[PDB]
């Protein structure tokens, strides 16, 4: 027929707060979304720390070299004159 | 006037493989002393003796050798 | 004598994957390099600027720079005049030409000491064992005039003296100046002159290793979280 | 290959012999004119002298 | 009111190529290597941007400019060793991409494969032609050996090698020539990769199983961009392990002297992605046969569209064609070791036997292997 | 692979899929993963393994035979 | 012995473990795609179900258990009376093109 | 010449020349499989000549695979440890030969028992060659 | 309610607050990772870096 | 953008690298200039939607 089909058991795949069918959802959906979004935020803060690091390495590479910073600094006034 | 690191001499008087390399090296020394105007020499046996000597004083004597 | 000897894996202070060099031994190696090896060998790509931040203070590096009279140009009347060195100039070449270096060292060129450890296979263990390998030659091996035998140089004929022994320098840091200590000090100093980025390199490697250890299972969990729809996708087939 | 070998394809290849051979001489004469070969340009009497 | 990713035309081609491209769901980690080659080409381009800003191209101070980058330029050592080990990362991703292409039945994407081997020729040319540019003894003598082996052809050989040299040997015009070529070539490699993606997107991607994947399709976003990010993070793990821990391990230590034409290294050796090329060139005793074996060795995997005698597409359901493919990559590893070894009896007979067996696998034994697959599975 | 709607003409096939947020991200990662890696390596280690030990035998043969011949 | 070697080759090919018979793992050429147009509808439908289930199984990198593997004696050669007709029609078309 | 061929195993020390070593123990496993399959044919007769030749080929191939995997893993452990006078280098090879035995007879418990028994047999063989008192002694008392 | 449930109910629901917490975590995490990794790098290398010798051998 | 206290060697090599790389950015921008042109069409001197008279 048309309602012969039932969705099978996902009990070997379901997360630990949504195993029970006697309890309802929207009581641990905040936790089960906030865990994966904490993983999303900490993955994105790893990507953001790498992006704030490597672009700063490249910007300090476009900045002045140690030979030029050693050459341009020597305004030694002395005490001879 | 201080002494150098004599753990090369301590290794080669403590280990059997170093005096085996020493005895085959002096056998080749007597061979090239008996044979005059020869092309063979003691280079490969002194190479193996130096390799065993420096490998042991690198890998098992490290309390002063860096 | 076309065979070359591989140097043994010496247990250095920086041979480990996360251990930097001994900066005190870098200072000792620069001191005994300036004593005995800098009068013949010529390095060029290192300077007195690079010693500060690693082994010396700025006043100590200025006092090391001012003791050498290096050549600049030109004098205002139109000639060449001498000045004391500063931190900006590079190292004093003791031979002004490579052909003058070969004519002073009998036809043997002293190579560029700034890149020896990266330049040679085996690393600084070769540079330690070449200086500590000055043994007597075996019989059946005869050499030239003024030429001494090493087992570590390819070709088995160095163009050198036996340059270091016990009491080369009255050593200012209090360590005894034996030959293995002096050769270890110039080997880690030439490793520093070859790779001055060793401390920052393994520091950035530590940041990278802790960052990938705290980032890669999160990215793997994000791949599994965005792919767990397909991992839990079960099909069916119901024809009528 | 096996479908391309036949009497009709041999007759089509015979029909396409002179224009493809003339295009091959076009490519050869153009390669000679582009590279200026000293063996070949010294045989043409209009460029006989030194160029 | 309207969708921007199907209305705006740059966003339309970005959405069609990147967002909801119909891709098969069953592709493995070996399918990530094409986008890994794209981001590795982009990181080679951006490290070359930040590397050529302090690089002076002339033989008096090319090596002095390289040491000025590695010492006096702030974070210049990271850029130069990241560029060299990212060339190594680029070639190991290219070798795993072409191993996936030889494995998983994707010979038959014919124009994709032909513009791929044109791209592979350009990548190898720009890799050697940028390996000259540090101007060491090994780089100069490798330039002399590789360009001198192109002089084996009569009547065009010495004209070609003074054309590619600008003199009797490698000199200042040769180094500035190779630096201009090393600038211009990866951008035409990137445009060739863009039209390689266009020739892919004509007919979609393929599965590991060699089947028509039109029944089961997932969008590329967000199912494959997070696998792209995971592949990018593991590729950056191995690349940053290569730059920050073992910088000269995959490189040659003999390059780090100043270049001198008056002496020769005791064995002359090109880079690790050119070692099988140098072993195939060293296998043939005739020099013209060696350079013809070079060109035929790079070009002979473009004949693999024409060497598909089997009615099954992939090698997933071909068990002794898998045996011949793994003995092909074993021959490639033996070729890499033989090219790393110098020219001595008996490395030459091992290189000769391994090059003969590699050409017998890529030409003879694998089409008759596909014939005996379809004979053992009763197709005819 | 032209577009995402006119590709196939399939019929009578039903696909159930759960959420990313209603299920575990690592569902039995060890007890169903290490038998799966063991089954995949059991399927392909007899095809990927003996060419590489031929490579290692040729490598040790070449190194010890070159060091024997260079005496 | 030849049937035992063919069954060992069927086990070593791997698509009996994965859920496909002999005629699903064909290269989709123009002859095979003409036969794809020329199957009946039920054979086409469970063939594309078997290809979709095989793509699901090689996405999950796992196979079915041994009780529901496609046996060599349970293999049917459904595409072969269509593919042989397409091959002989293409052969007579190329012979008429040679004529 | 068979015994002079088979005594090339011992005068070359472990850690070097793995190809000749695995050829010697592959030939030893093939000879022991030939005599074990000859005993299996003369104990249980096959129903066909094709079944008997498949039985002797299968037993010779499995015992040659046991000997080849034993000597290959013994020399691979000798390469990775560089200890030629070590019975653990024969323990790993005997366990790999027993695992090859149990993989060929398709039972993991038999693989574990073959690992334990063939590993202690190879360890007793290498340590009996190390001390030197013979398995087959001359009568001396 | 647990701590990711309160974090989603007050903090992770809005995407601008999500990016705000990502950037605030970057601002704290740069200094925290620099301090922790420099503490690890000078804990495993006592007496070898310049910071353990500049306090006593600078003059 | 100077790389130092004045216009110098690093400024000249950096401007060499930028001057080499920027026309390929101009070429890719010309490709997307053609791509944004080819859906909206091309103008005429009369200034009309001229889809009736097109060659
Ligand atoms: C007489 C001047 C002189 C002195 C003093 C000297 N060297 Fe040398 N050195 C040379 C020459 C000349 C060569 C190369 C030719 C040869 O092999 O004889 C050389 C070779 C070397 C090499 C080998 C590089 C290679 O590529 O093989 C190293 C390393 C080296 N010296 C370091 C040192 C160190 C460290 C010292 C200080 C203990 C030192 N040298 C003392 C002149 C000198
Ligand atoms: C080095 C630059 C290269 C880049 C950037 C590149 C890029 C890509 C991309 C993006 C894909 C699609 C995979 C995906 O996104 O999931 C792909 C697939 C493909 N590429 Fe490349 N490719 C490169 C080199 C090559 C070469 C040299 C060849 C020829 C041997 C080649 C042949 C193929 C083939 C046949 C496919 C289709 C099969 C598959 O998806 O794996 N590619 N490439
Ligand atoms: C268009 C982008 C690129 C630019 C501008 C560029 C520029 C440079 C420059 C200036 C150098 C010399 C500095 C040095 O010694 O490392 C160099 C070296 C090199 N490049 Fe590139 N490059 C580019 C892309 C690539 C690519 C795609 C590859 C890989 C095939 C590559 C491989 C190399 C190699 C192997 C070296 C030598 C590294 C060494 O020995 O130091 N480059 N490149």
């Amino acid at each position: 027929s048309h309602t012969d089909v039932k969705v099978p058991d996902f009990s070997d795949y379901r997360r630990a707060e949504v195993l029970d069918s006697t309890k309802s959802s929207k009581e641990s959906s905040e936790a089960r979304k906030g865990f994966s979004y904490l993983v999303t935020a900490t993955t994105t803060v790893g990507v953001a720390y790498a992006a704030k690091n490597v672009v700063s390495q490249f910007v300090s590479s476009m900045s002045a070299s140690a030979d030029v910073l050693a050459m341009s600094k020597i305004e030694i006034k002395l005490s001879d004159i | 006037l201080v002494d150098p690191l004599t753990t090369v001499r301590e290794h080669c008087e403590q280990l059997e493989k170093c005096v085996k390399a020493r005895e085959r090296l002096e056998l080749c020394d007597n061979r090239v002393s008996s044979r005059s105007q020869t092309e063979e020499d003691c280079t490969e046996e002194l190479f193996d003796f130096l390799h065993a000597r420096d490998h042991c004083v690198a890998h098992k004597l490290f309390k002063n050798l860096k | 004598s076309d065979l070359e000897l591989h140097p043994p894996s010496y247990p250095w202070s920086h041979r480990g994957l996360l251990s930097s060099l001994d900066h005190t031994s870098i200072r000792r190696g620069f001191q005994v390099y300036k004593q005995v090896c800098s009068s013949c060998h010529s390095m060029d790509y290192v300077a007195y600027r690079h010693l500060v931040g690693v082994c010396y203070t700025e006043e100590e590096a200025k006092a090391l720079a001012e003791e050498v009279e290096v050549q600049d140009g030109p004098n205002d009347d139109g000639e060449m005049f001498m000045r004391p060195g500063k931190l900006s100039d590079y190292f004093p070449k003791p031979y002004p030409n490579p052909e003058a270096a070969r004519a002073a060292n009998n036809g043997a060129l002293p190579p560029d000491l700034s890149y020896i450890v990266r330049a040679r296979h085996g690393g600084e263990d070769y540079v330690f064992s070449l200086l500590t390998g000055y043994c007597e030659p075996p019989t059946g091996v005869s050499l030239r005039e003024g030429l001494y035998f090493n087992p570590y140089f390819p070709g088995q004929a160095i163009g050198m003296a036996p340059p270091i022994y016990t009491e080369v320098l009255e050593y200012d840091d209090g360590t005894p100046a034996t030959m293995s200590q002096v050769a270890k000090d110039v080997a880690t100093f030439l490793r520093w002159a070859s790779e001055p980025e060793h401390d920052h390199r393994k520091r950035m490697g530590l940041k990278m290793l802790l960052m990938m250890g705290l980032l890669l299972p999160l990215t793997y969990a994000m791949k599994r979280h965005k792919w767990s729809v397909l991992k839990s996708r079960k099909l069916a087939y119901r024809p009528p | 290959l096996s479908r391309f070998l036949g009497p009709r394809y041999r007759e089509l290849a015979r029909n396409w012999i002179p224009t493809a051979g003339m295009w091959g001489t076009v490519g050869a004469v153009g390669l000679v004119w582009a590279t200026d070969w000293r063996l070949i340009l010294d045989w043409v009497p209009y460029i006989n002298g030194k160029f | 009111m309207t969708n921007m990713r199907k209305t705006h035309p740059l966003f339309k081609i970005i959405n069609h190529s990147f967002i909801d491209l119909p891709a098969p769901s069953n592709i493995s980690s070996w399918w990530n290597f094409g986008s890994l080659l794209g981001v590795c080409l982009m990181v080679q381009i951006i490290t070359g941007l930040f590397l050529a800003m302090h690089y002076t191209s002339d033989t008096m101070t090319a090596f002095s400019s390289v040491t000025h980058i590695c010492r006096d330029v702030n974070y210049g050592w990271l850029i130069r060793y990241m560029h060299a080990n990212g060339a190594s990362m680029f070639f190991i991703c290219l070798f795993l991409h072409v191993g996936r292409g030889l494995y998983y039945g994707s010979y038959t994407f014919m124009e994709t494969w032909n513009i791929g081997v044109l791209l592979l020729f350009a990548v190898m040319a720009t890799a050697f032609m940028g390996y000259v540019l540090p101007w060491g003894q090994m780089s100069f003598w490798g330039a002399t050996v590789i360009t001198n082996l192109l002089s084996a052809i009569p009547y065009i050989g010495t004209t070609l090698v003074e054309w590619i040299w600008g003199g009797f040997s490698v000199d200042k015009a040769t180094l500035t020539r190779f630096f201009a070529f090393h600038f211009i070539l990866p951008f035409i490699i990137a445009a060739l990769a863009i039209v390689h993606l266009l020739f892919l997107h004509e007919t979609g991607s393929n599965n590991p199983t060699g089947l028509n994947s039109d029944a089961d399709k997932i969008p590329f976003h967000p199912y494959y961009t997070i696998k792209d990010i995971l592949g990018i993070l593991i590729m950056f793990l191995i690349l940053m392990t290569l730059v920050l821990f073992f910088p000269d391990m995959l490189g040659d230590p003999d390059n780090y002297m100043p270049a001198n034409p008056l002496n020769t290294p005791p064995h002359i050796k090109p880079e690790w992605y050119f070692l099988f090329a140098y072993a195939i060139l060293r296998s043939i005793p005739n020099k013209l046969g060696g350079v013809l074996a070079l060109i035929l060795s790079i070009l002979i995997l473009a004949l693999m569209p024409f060497l598909h005698t089997s009615k099954q597409r992939s090698l997933m359901f071909r068990p002794i064609t898998q045996i011949l493919y793994w003995i092909l990559v074993a021959n490639l590893l033996i070729l890499t070791w033989i090219g790393g070894q110098p020219v001595e009896h008996p490395f030459i007979i091992i290189g000769q036997l391994a090059s003969i067996s590699y050409f017998s696998i890529i030409l003879i034994l694998m089409p008759i292997s596909g014939i005996i697959e379809d004979k053992m599975l009763k197709l005819y | 692979g032209r577009e995402f709607g006119n590709l196939a003409r399939i019929r009578h096939v039903i696909s159930y899929s759960l959420s990313p947020f209603e299920q575990r991200a690592f569902p039995s990662y060890f007890s169903k993963g290490i038998p799966n890696v063991l089954r995949r390596t059991r399927e392909r280690i007899l095809r990927v393994a003996p060419p590489f030990v031929v490579v290692y035998l040729i490598y040790t043969w070449g190194n010890q035979e070159f060091e024997q011949s260079k005496r | 012995w030849l049937d035992g070697f063919r069954k060992w080759y069927y086990n070593a090919a791997g698509f009996n473990k994965l859920g496909l018979m002999r005629d699903d793992t064909l290269h989709e050429t123009e002859d095979v795609k003409e036969a794809i147009r020329r199957l009946p509808e039920d054979l086409y439908n469970d063939r594309m179900f078997r290809i979709k289930r095989a793509l699901d199984l090689t996405m999950r990198h796992q196979i079915l258990p041994k009780d529901q593997w496609t046996k060599y004696e349970e293999d049917k050669f459904y595409l072969e009376p269509y593919l042989k007709e397409v091959i002989r029609e293409r052969k007579e078309r190329e012979e008429w093109a040679k004529k | 010449m068979v015994k002079r061929f088979f005594e090339s195993y011992h005068e070359v020390p472990d850690g070097t020349q793995c190809h000749r070593k695995t050829y010697i123990t592959t030939a030893l496993g093939g000879i022991c499989g030939i005599i074990g399959s000859a005993y299996s044919v003369s104990l249980n007769p096959a129903d066909s000549t094709l079944e008997a030749v498949a039985r002797v080929g299968r037993y010779t191939f499995t015992a040659a695979a046991i000997g080849a995997m034993f000597g290959l893993t013994t020399c691979v452990s000798a390469q990775v440890r560089e200890k030629p006078d070590d019975p653990l280098n024969y323990f790993i090879g005997g366990c790999a030969g027993g695992l090859t035995l149990g993989a060929r007879t398709h039972s993991y418990g038999t693989a574990a028992m073959g690992c334990v028994y063939m590993g202690t047999a190879a360890a007793l063989f290498k340590i009996g060659k190390l001390e030197g008192w013979e398995l087959f002694p001359t009568p001396k008392v | 309610p647990t701590i990711p449930s309160r974090l989603y109910s007050l903090l992770f629901r809005r995407t601008s607050t999500f990016a705000l917490t990502i950037a605030v975590g970057a601002l704290f995490f740069e200094r925290a990772f620099d301090q922790g990794a420099d503490a690890i790098y000078e804990h495993i290398n006592e007496g070898k870096l310049w910071k353990h010798i500049k306090h006593k051998y600078e003059n």
